[PDB]
């Protein structure tokens, strides 16, 4: 029996803090459920432990908002996709928009309007007379975003002019050149697919905040790690989580690859303030068995995915949530 | 003050559930809880027919023992009993529905004393080396006898309804299964004021399907 | 809420563990004895240490663009507390003259490798030769003119690169300058980060950078700084690694007169050369020492201004040193 | 079997800083466990003082886990063969924290003798008569053991000075040493004895951190089997 060594754990102890610097204003009934789990080994909590962190010991700050938000920096999530597809379970979340935002990236767009044909509001707001304005797009057509994602991921580079504009074969196509690594030099330590156009900034409805994506292959499995420089904890990233590991199952497929890991590392973490009382409820929310996610086995080519050849199986949920300004 | 059974005996349940059949008229926007998972057999077995991951779980926890934790569990029994002073091994507790839809090869259950409740069988019935009880009243009575780590009650659907009812369920190690599958039993609908969920696992995929472990625990009767 | 057999849960939840013998790699129970010795390793240094040994046991085995072979993992992340300490390893003796000079001439903007090879600087000796460029297929530059990287991505990202002696001045987007005016005047801002993985200029670059990007945080008069590394030489290059971007969070949140707090070090492709696991095998036997603390010349006030002899490394004390590139 | 510093859960507590040479080397200074041994100077602390190292001393000193004394008693009373030792000993555990004369002197009155613990000194030139009943005082090293037979308390701590760890080591009396390294170069008069590799190990490391300007960490060595 060793003892002994118990008493030593307390002494290196001897510096952490007391109950009056932890930061915020928490209420202990208000994880009651959340803090009486003795082993929360879900993967989600992968999810419900940054938030918890954020609100127990989060710095108070303002924002670009003035909403004013928790927050926190440097986390990294892990969820292993070949035993579960990370769709939370702890709140209701649809896939139809980022799905179709996702092909939307791989075609290489930029105009907001393909989306909103498809009832697909995410980058609405971002697309206004108002909002241009506000970045000083005087110039640019509503809903026309500028040099983001689809544009940096397949013409990197090349002069952006209009979302109409035919841009083929004008700057680095960034995706193809990851399928090729992936396919042909898959010891690669170079497998990056980029978004922060340090040059292209300005010109974007706003800088993006999936930064980048790097590959890692072994053994016929394909690993992704994401890098994402802003985090909205409470809207964002569940569903961020959801977009980067069907782009890990779509990319491992067309290479006959088999999905693993979707690392996902977060830079500003944050919560904002009027998110807080909902994600107070959502944290005591004891999570279901993941769902799976089934992809048509025939697409052979990142390009030739359509909404139909993608499909979640399973889905067990809780109640969707709004996450109010008001409530 | 005096303790019940469930406690004294060490007696737990460990099942599998999935989610059932029954024909939502609306797959679309359905409402989920606990519940969801009560899928437990279908014409005399299991809904899903096998499951690797969840067979094996089921094997680790019925099988494990920690020898150097029974003597605590001696006394307190002896004591219990106002007495005191082979491997040790656990009990499972199952029905006789259960033990015939046990393949033979599997029979009893290897390094575990095989319980099993039956009026219509004797121990004449039974080649094997297992106990024979016609009354959940029996088992207390043999539990005292028996030098064991603990009664794992294992199925089936009329086995689990009893014991609950009668509150001889200190645990329940249930095993969600993830996928649909056409069910004629079902496990019973817990209260939540008298379990509570103390532990979820990790996700995993094994047959087709994602599962996960959680542990409920008899609430501290007091809500 | 004490319970006794809750800790027979806790064997249950690890039914699925792993119990083969070839724990992977071929390593004897043995190599490790110290290392596993310790029963608290609290030591920050026990950070890096740790992933080695990660690495080491269930490393994956792989073959590399130079067919040296590695054992390699994806994605890690250590973070060091500046306010407290100077993460200089120390089970290893590490110099840090030549890694100054470097930051200081990717500050200063520069491209040409002559500028450090003059100083006795060597670190990218290797990649700026006749053959290392021919190789690169930048057959028409000159040895040494090491492209478009990191100095020329700082100072004038975007601008169209020549030769290592054109004049840039006020060409492309200077970086530098932006972060550390959104540090003094726009600190909540969730967009200060300093890029040098230009997609377009990557394969004008003698190589494509290592560190990807540095992102910062500013609360309470304090600035952190995130560092993706896309490859990471465990043995020897990570060491050197962890203390440049360290000294750098020292300089940029002195010129912006804050007080630097934590170096957040996320790894995307680490990896343990197969030359270097016998020296690792005795470095993670050795105990680490307290670590030094940086000192800067309190009179400089913008990052332009730094010169060799404003940094000073106090007490430092270290192990002996290993010399990596013998394999086995 | 049992020896005494296992069954009185005897262990040493000290704070080494850096000892400054004269003597600039012929080459790139070599650098061991031995390295930090720097105890005093003229009586005194040779760093004045350091916030951080005098909470950890107080927070070890002063620390006792109640529901585990009773294996340690059973422990120590079996061995004196004797059985046990309305007030056993103010109402409520602690340790023993034995010191020198000179350390004793340096502790400044407000201080003195240390809170929640049972003080003891060596002097061979002190006269108990003037110490109050708390405060012990002794005539040897082999007196300690006997009054650790008459006493309840948790563990004891030899806490200085250098003749008093001096001969405690060599004596085999101690168990652990909860050694704190002071990162930074002083004067010193008197040092810590060199701890033989072969006699101790290095069981834990902490954190590093940093106070009254100099960073400094914590280790604790393990009397090995040998
Ligand atoms: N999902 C899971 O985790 C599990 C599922 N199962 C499934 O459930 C099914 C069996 O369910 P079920 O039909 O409820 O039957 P059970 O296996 O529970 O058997 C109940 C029957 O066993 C005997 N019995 C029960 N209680 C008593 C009592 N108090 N005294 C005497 N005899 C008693 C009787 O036997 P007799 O008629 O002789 O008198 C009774 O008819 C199978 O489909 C099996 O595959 C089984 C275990 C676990
Ligand atoms: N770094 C650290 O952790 C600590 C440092 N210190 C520093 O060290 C200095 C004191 O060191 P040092 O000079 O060694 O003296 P000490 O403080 O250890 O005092 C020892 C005294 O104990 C007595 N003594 C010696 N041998 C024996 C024995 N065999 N049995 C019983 N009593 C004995 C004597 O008392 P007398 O002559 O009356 O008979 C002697 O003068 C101070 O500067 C103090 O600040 C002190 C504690 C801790
Ligand atoms: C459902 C199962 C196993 N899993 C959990 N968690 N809980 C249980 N109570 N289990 O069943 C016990 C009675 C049926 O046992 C078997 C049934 C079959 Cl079909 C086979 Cl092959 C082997 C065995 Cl041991
Ligand atoms: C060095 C110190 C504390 N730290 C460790 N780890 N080990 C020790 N043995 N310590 O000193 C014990 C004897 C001196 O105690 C004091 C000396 C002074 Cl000067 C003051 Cl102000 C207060 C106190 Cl309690
Ligand atoms: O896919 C996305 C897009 C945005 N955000 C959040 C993070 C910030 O709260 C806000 C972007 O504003 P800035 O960080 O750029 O200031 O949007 C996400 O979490 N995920
Ligand atoms: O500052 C540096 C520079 C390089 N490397 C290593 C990583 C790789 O081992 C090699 C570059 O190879 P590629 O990953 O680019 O292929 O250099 C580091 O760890 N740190």
């Amino acid at each position: 029996d060793d003892d002994e060594e118990e008493d030593d754990f307390v002494y290196f102890n001897f510096n952490k803090e007391k109950e009056e610097k932890n930061k915020n204003s928490i209420h202990p009934n208000d994880f009651q459920i959340y803090n009486s789990l003795k082993y929360k080994y879900h993967p989600e909590y992968q999810y419900l432990n940054i938030i918890y962190d954020i609100m127990m010991n989060g710095n108070k700050q303002s924002d670009r908002t003035g909403v004013g938000v928790l927050s926190k920096f440097g986390y990294i999530m892990k969820f292993d996709l070949s035993q579960y597809f990370p769709l939370l379970t702890t709140k209701k979340l649809f896939l139809r928009g980022i799905i179709e935002e996702l092909l939307w990236f791989i075609r290489g767009e930029t105009n907001g309007n393909t989306l909103l044909n498809k009832n697909v509001r995410i980058w609405e707001a971002n697309g206004t007379r108002e909002f241009l304005d506000n970045r000083k797009l005087f110039h640019r057509e509503v809903n026309d975003l500028g040099p983001i994602y689809g544009f940096q991921w397949r013409h990197f580079g090349a002069e952006y002019t209009n979302m109409y504009d035919n841009y083929e074969n004008k700057g680095v196509d960034q995706l193809k050149n990851i399928i090729n690594l992936i396919k042909n030099d898959p010891t690669s330590r170079r497998i990056l697919l980029c978004a922060w156009n340090v040059k292209d900034l300005d010109q974007m409805a706003l800088p993006p905040c999936h930064i980048l994506c790097q590959f890692y292959v072994f053994d016929g499995k394909l690993s992704c790690i994401m890098y994402q420089r802003s985090c909205d904890l409470g809207l964002g990233v569940p569903f961020n989580i959801a977009s980067y590991s069907i782009f890990t199952h779509m990319i491992a497929q067309v290479c006959n690859l088999q999905p693993a890991q979707f690392i996902h590392v977060l830079g500003n973490a944050h919560v904002y303030n009027n998110h807080i009382d909902s994600l107070k409820i959502q944290l005591n929310r004891i999570p279901y068995p993941f769902p799976t996610l089934k992809l048509n086995p025939d697409i052979k080519n990142i390009e030739d995915f359509t909404i139909s050849d993608f499909t979640i199986q399973n889905y067990v949920h809780h109640e969707k949530i709004s996450m109010d300004m008001a409530a | 003050m005096m303790e019940q059974v469930c406690d004294v005996f060490d007696i737990y349940a460990i099942c599998a559930c999935c989610k059932v059949e029954s024909k939502n008229e609306g797959k679309k926007n359905e409402v989920f809880n606990n519940y969801t998972f009560r899928g437990l057999g279908n014409k005399g077995v299991l809904p899903w027919k096998c499951n690797s991951l969840d067979m094996k779980y089921f094997c680790a926890v019925t099988t494990y023992v920690n020898e150097s934790k029974y003597e605590k569990l001696k006394y307190k029994r002896c004591k219990y009993l106002n007495k005191e002073t082979k491997k040790l091994q656990n009990v499972v507790v199952m029905g006789r529905t259960s033990w015939e839809s046990i393949p033979k090869k599997f029979k009893p259950l290897s390094n575990r004393i095989n319980v099993i409740l039956s009026r219509t069988l004797k121990k004449e019935d039974f080649d094997e080396d297992v106990y024979i009880i016609n009354k959940v009243e029996d088992l207390i009575v043999l539990l005292g006898k028996l030098n064991y780590y603990k009664c794992f009650i294992i199925g089936g659907s009329v086995v689990y309804q009893e014991f609950l009812e009668k509150k001889l369920i200190k645990k329940i190690y249930f095993t969600r299964i993830n996928s649909t599958y056409e069910c004629d039993v079902f496990f019973p609908e817990i209260n939540e004021n008298e379990y509570q969920i103390i532990s979820v696992s990790d996700v995993y995929t094994s047959n087709n399907t994602t599962l996960d472990f959680i542990i409920y625990k008899k609430t501290n009767n007091k809500m």
